[PDB]
């Protein structure tokens, strides 16, 4: 139990509560009266001021991340044993599916870095000539559509707070790294995107649609309908903090037949059952001082609509 | 060149309305943001509160909202209300103008800015004491100079309360002016003296009126000051 | 209020009261006795016109640096009360200015008391009342004690002194007053206004029988 | 935290403790008053008599070697595969 209160700000609302509470120490008998910072999105409140509690506490078993392993991603070459070998499809204008043209060898594929992230990718491969669009059946509107940039897309994340880190003695052995203070300032995080660029890659892809529907036709954006916080945001790990950013501005858009930069406002999650499998959660521990990264953004996966209207839009 | 001019009633009782005004001069009452403040004697200074260009007063919380503020746009005069006074409110009070600056740390579009206010023109500060005790005007007397630059004045005695403003021949004389702190008698009143100088040969050729205005009692004195008769 | 002191043509330096939280604009105010304030630093470093480069502030830097005000060449005339008025990103409205610092310059020069007597008025005479009033002027620094003697002995009945307070020319000032009766007034040969300034003495007698 | 006495010896002087200390049964909720004795060298006091503490607590896990296994050393020869 968490006696959580509100953070200190000239009004003007917390999303991150100072919670006090009892800890063991590496004595089995003395217990340590200790506080930490935590996200609105770690912890539930639990029914004077108002007490509360991990939200992963009641479901599944919690972790905390090795401080020394970093979660940044590694070029990978998955590679072929002998009487193996792999087949890299080279034709530039290639949409994953039916036979291809130019057929070569390698025993090894190339440097990939197996980002992990949703909505948005990050770091990726291009695409060749025109940005070719790939979905397994686009009938199918059910069947996640992927795109493959020829352009990268750049893109500014920070976690504006500069971050104490506490270390927490619960041994023997056993050690807990909690949020000091923020330094100075409290900002949120966020990310940026040239307004410019950003709006030239959607008709550079509209004008990459019709080619699948009409000559002339309508095209809209809109945010997420709805689900879990990974998918109805952007999920990605910068700087070790995971990352969830509204795109409700960059999905916001009309398209019909014929300077300066966005902002996406991000949120920060420390507990985290990533790949969603229930009695094992991982924390996440804080990471020191303010964040940035910065990354091309490559490609996406997009869902369509249902029957409406017949061929409006 | 916008002015600032208070206007005090001097002495209130306590648990009374304190009304002081603050006459705006050189500008208009909509360019800017208004405010009020005080000092008690022996005390820090004391902020009160603020009123914007669409009036809306914002206060101080520590004042049990006792307090009340009013612009009047015609008559360019900043008004004050005080209901409920106590003894401990006796202070000293000013009038000033604020300046909303906006610190920018951060981004604009999640509002990482505050406001903050800077004084910079001025009031002169009258002066009013919470009192029970009757009011008491001042007695006035020309002090008649020496026969052998030389000096003369006139004597402010006995008056309750503060303040006594002196001035010869009704601001024609501002060179050689030295006025005196006021003695607080045992019996709880004032005691001050001004004084001018002068060459040695302007006595009986000129006149000298002193001026004393003790606004609590609404005594406005035209003294004059003539040299003994031996 | 917090005591600090510093000598002619120095180099001051104030330290505000509190202590920053979040990025900050800083508001440092200076209060002459009697007179108005005067705002001095505005955002942190900017200072308004009129104002002089003496003065010095600490610009926001991120942090790291306190609020601090800098006073090249300290003069007679920088004695007054001094208000940090502290506005951050965190701390929220300022409705105070925290502490007074207290500023008295010292090593000024010595100037002779000037001191001067008057006599009870015909008029205030006519109202069975007289008084006797002592103006001293023009002295550095203000440690005087004013004494009265009747004829060539002290009084000390009914004796009202004034603390000397600083005039506009950086010397003190101060007025003694003696509750009379005119019977009493014609009474002694002559009174005399005694004002002793720093050991020397600058005294002053009137007489009820010379013009 | 544990309660140790020096050990009884007439005089002539420690380095072991006879150490009495709160520990668990195979009952969650029961406890145990328990004493041991430990060389000085394991145990490190901690600031009535004094309280100490192993000195591992405060940075490294600490477990109990199986009384079974024993430490005493083998002859091991190395050896090659076939090619080596
Ligand atoms: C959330 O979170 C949060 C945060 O925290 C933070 O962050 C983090 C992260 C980390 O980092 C940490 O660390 C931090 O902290 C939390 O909260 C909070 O916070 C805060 C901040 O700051 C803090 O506080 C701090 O603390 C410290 C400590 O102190 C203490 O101790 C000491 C020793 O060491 C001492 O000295 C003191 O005093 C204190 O206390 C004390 O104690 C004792 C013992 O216990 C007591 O006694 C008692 O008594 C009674 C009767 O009365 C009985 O008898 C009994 O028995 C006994 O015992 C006493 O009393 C006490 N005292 C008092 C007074 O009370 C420290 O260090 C610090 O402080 C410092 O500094 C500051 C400055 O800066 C100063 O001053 C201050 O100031 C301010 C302003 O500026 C003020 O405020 C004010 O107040 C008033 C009233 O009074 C009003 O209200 C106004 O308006 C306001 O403004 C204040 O008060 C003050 N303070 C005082 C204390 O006074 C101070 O003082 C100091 O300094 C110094 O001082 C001196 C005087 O004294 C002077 O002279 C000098 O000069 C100076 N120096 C300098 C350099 O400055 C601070 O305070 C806290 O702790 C925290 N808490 C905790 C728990 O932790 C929270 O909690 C969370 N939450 C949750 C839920 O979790
Ligand atoms: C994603 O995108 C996001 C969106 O773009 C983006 O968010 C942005 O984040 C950054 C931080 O990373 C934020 O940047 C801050 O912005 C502030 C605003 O800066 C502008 O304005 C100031 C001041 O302008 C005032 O004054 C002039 C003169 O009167 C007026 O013309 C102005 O209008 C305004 O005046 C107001 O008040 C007047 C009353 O007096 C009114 O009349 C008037 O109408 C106004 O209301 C300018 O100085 C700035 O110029 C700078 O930038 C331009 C180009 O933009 C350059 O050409 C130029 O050289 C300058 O560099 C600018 O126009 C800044 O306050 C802020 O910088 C201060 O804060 C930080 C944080 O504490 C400090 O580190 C820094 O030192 C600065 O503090 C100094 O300056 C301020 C302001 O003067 C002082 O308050 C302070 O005391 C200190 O000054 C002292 O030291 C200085 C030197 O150290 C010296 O300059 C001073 O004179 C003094 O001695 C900072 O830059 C930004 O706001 C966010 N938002 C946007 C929309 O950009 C995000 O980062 C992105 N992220 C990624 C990953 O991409
Ligand atoms: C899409 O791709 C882009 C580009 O590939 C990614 O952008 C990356 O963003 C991450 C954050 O998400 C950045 O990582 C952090 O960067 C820090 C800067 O390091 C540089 O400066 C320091 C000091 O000048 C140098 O020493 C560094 O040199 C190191 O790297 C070079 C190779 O570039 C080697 O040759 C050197 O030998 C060094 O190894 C860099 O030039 C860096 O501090 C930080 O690493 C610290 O933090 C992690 C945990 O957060 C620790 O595990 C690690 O040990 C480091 O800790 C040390 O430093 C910190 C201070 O930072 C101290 O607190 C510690 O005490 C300790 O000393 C980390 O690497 C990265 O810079 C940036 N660029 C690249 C090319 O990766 C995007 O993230 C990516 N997007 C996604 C979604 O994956
Ligand atoms: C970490 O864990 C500890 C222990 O669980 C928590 O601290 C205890 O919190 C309880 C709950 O409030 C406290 O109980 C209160 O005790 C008072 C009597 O205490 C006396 O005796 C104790 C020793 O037993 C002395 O330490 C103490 O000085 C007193 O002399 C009562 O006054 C309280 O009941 C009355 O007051 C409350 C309001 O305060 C009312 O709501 C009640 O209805 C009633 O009128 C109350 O029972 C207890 O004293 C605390 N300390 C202990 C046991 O040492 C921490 O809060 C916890 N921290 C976390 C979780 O962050
Ligand atoms: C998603 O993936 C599916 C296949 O996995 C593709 O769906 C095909 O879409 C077309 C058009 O909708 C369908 O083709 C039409 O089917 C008619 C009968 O289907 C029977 O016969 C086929 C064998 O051809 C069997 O596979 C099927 O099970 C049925 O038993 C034919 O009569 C049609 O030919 C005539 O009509 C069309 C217009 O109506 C003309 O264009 C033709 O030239 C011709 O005159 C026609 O072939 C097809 O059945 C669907 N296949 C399957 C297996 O369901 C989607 O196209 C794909 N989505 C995208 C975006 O690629
Ligand atoms: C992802 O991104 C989208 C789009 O950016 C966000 O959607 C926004 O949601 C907020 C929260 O409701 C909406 O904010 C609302 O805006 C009003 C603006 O107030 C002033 O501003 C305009 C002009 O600046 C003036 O015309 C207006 O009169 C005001 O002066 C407020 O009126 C609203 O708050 C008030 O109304 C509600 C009742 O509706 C009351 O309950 C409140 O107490 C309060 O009185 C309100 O804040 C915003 O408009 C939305 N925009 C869009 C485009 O939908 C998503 O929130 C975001 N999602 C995530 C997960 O980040
Ligand atoms: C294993 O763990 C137990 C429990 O933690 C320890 O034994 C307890 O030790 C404490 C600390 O001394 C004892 O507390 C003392 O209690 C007295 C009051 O006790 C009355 O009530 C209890 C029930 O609560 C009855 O059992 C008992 O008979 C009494 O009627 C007080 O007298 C004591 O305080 C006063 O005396 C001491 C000196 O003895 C002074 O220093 C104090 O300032 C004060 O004047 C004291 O608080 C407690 O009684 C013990 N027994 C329990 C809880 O059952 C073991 O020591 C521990 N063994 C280890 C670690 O090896
Ligand atoms: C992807 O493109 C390939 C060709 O690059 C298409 O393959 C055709 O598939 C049909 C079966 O539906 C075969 O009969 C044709 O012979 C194939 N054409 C060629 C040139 O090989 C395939 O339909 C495309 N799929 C998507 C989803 O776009
Ligand atoms: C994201 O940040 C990068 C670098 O941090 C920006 O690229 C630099 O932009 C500055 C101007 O802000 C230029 O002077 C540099 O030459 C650029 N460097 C490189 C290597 O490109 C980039 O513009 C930022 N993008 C957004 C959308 O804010």
């Amino acid at each position: 139990t968490l006696q959580c209160t509100n953070v200190t700000n000239n009004i003007t609302d917390g999303e991150l509560k100072n919670c006090s509470f009892n800890m063991t120490t590496e004595l089995r008998d003395k217990k340590q009266k200790v506080y930490s910072l935590f996200y609105r999105l770690d912890v539930v409140q639990i029914n004077s001021n108002k007490e509360y509690r991990l939200i992963n506490c009641n479901t599944s078993a919690i972790t905390q991340a090795c401080p020394k392993v970093s979660f940044e991603p590694i070029p990978i070459h998955y590679c072929a044993p002998a009487g193996f070998a792999i087949l890299k499809c080279k034709d530039k204008k290639f949409n994953g599916t039916g036979p291809c043209p130019s057929v070569s060898t390698v025993q090894c594929t190339h440097g990939i870095k197996p980002v992990v992230s949703t909505q948005l990718l990050l770091n990726g491969s291009l695409a060749e000539e025109e940005v070719m669009i790939r979905s397994e059946n686009i009938t199918n509107n059910a069947k996640n559509i992927l795109v493959q940039f020829n352009t990268p897309v750049q893109i500014n994340c920070t976690r504006p707070n500069n971050n104490t880190r506490k270390s927490i003695r619960i041994g023997p052995g056993q050690a807990f790294y909690a949020t000091g203070d923020i330094i100075g300032d409290i900002r949120q995080a966020h990310c940026n995107v040239s307004k410019a660029t950003w709006n030239e890659t959607l008709g550079k892809v509209v004008k990459q649609l019709r080619k699948h529907f009409g000559n002339n036709t309508i095209i809209r954006f809109a945010n997420s309908s709805g689900g879990d916080l990974e998918v109805t945001t952007h999920s990605f790990n910068c700087g070790g903090e995971f990352f969830y950013c509204n795109t409700s501005g960059l999905f916001n858009s009309t398209w019909i037949s014929n300077n300066d930069s966005i902002t996406l406002p991000c949120r920060i999650k420390q507990i985290i059952n990533m790949w969603q499998r229930i009695g094992q959660a991982m924390y996440a521990p804080p990471i020191q001082g303010v964040i940035r990264c910065v990354s091309n953004i490559t490609g996406l996966i997009l869902t369509r609509d249902g029957g409406s209207t017949n061929s409006t839009t | 060149q916008v002015q600032l001019q208070e206007s005090g009633p001097g002495l209130v009782k306590p648990s009374e309305t304190l009304s002081v005004t603050c006459s705006v001069s050189g500008d208009s009452m909509n360019n800017y943001y208004w405010t009020w403040i005080r000092q008690s004697p022996g005390k820090g200074l004391e902020w009160i509160g603020y009123i914007s260009d669409r009036e809306s007063a914002t206060y101080n919380p520590s004042l049990n909202s006792r307090v009340v503020i009013s612009r009047d746009t015609s008559k360019n005069q900043l008004s004050l209300k005080l209901n409920s006074v106590t003894p401990a409110d006796t202070a000293v009070y000013y009038c000033a103008t604020a300046r909303r600056g906006q610190r920018i740390y951060g981004v604009v579009s999640f509002g990482e800015f505050f406001y903050y206010y800077s004084m910079d023109v001025w009031g002169k500060g009258t002066t009013v004491t919470v009192s029970s005790a009757s009011t008491k005007g001042p007695s006035v007397f020309p002090l008649a100079p020496s026969s052998k630059t030389a000096a003369l004045g006139c004597l402010v005695k006995d008056y309750f309360p503060e303040p006594v403003t002196v001035s010869w021949n009704s601001g024609a004389l501002t060179s050689g002016v030295h006025t005196f702190p006021a003695v607080l008698q045992s019996s709880g009143l004032y005691s001050l003296s001004s004084v001018v100088t002068v060459p040695s040969s302007s006595l009986g050729t000129q006149t000298y009126i002193c001026n004393v205005n003790h606004k609590p009692s609404n005594t406005k004195v035209d003294k004059r000051v003539e040299p003994k008769s031996c | 209020v917090r005591p600090l002191s510093v000598a002619l043509g120095e180099t001051a330096r104030i330290s505000c009261g509190r202590q920053a939280l979040g990025s900050r604009a800083v508001q440092w105010y200076q209060h002459r006795p009697g007179q108005a304030p005067i705002l001095l630093i505005y955002n942190n470093q900017d200072r308004p016109s009129g104002i002089p480069e003496r003065f010095s502030g600490t610009p926001d830097i991120n942090f790291g640096t306190r609020a601090t005000l800098t006073i090249s060449g300290v003069e007679a005339g920088d004695e007054a009360d001094y208000y940090c008025h502290m506005w951050d990103s965190r701390s929220g409205f300022s409705w105070s200015f925290g502490g007074a610092t207290r500023l008295t310059v010292l090593g000024q020069p010595k100037a002779a008391p000037s001191v001067t007597l008057f006599p009870p008025s015909s008029e205030e005479l006519q109202a069975n009342k007289a008084t006797l009033v002592c103006l001293i002027s023009d002295f550095y620094p203000g440690a005087v004690t004013v004494a009265w003697k009747a004829d060539s002995s002290p009084v000390k009945a009914g004796v009202e002194t004034t603390t000397p307070s600083k005039q506009s020319n950086n010397k003190y000032a101060a007025s003694s007053y003696l509750s009379l009766t005119p019977e009493q007034w014609k009474s002694h040969r002559s009174y005399s206004c005694q004002v002793t300034h720093e050991g020397s003495t600058v005294e002053k007698t009137v007489a009820p029988t010379e013009c």
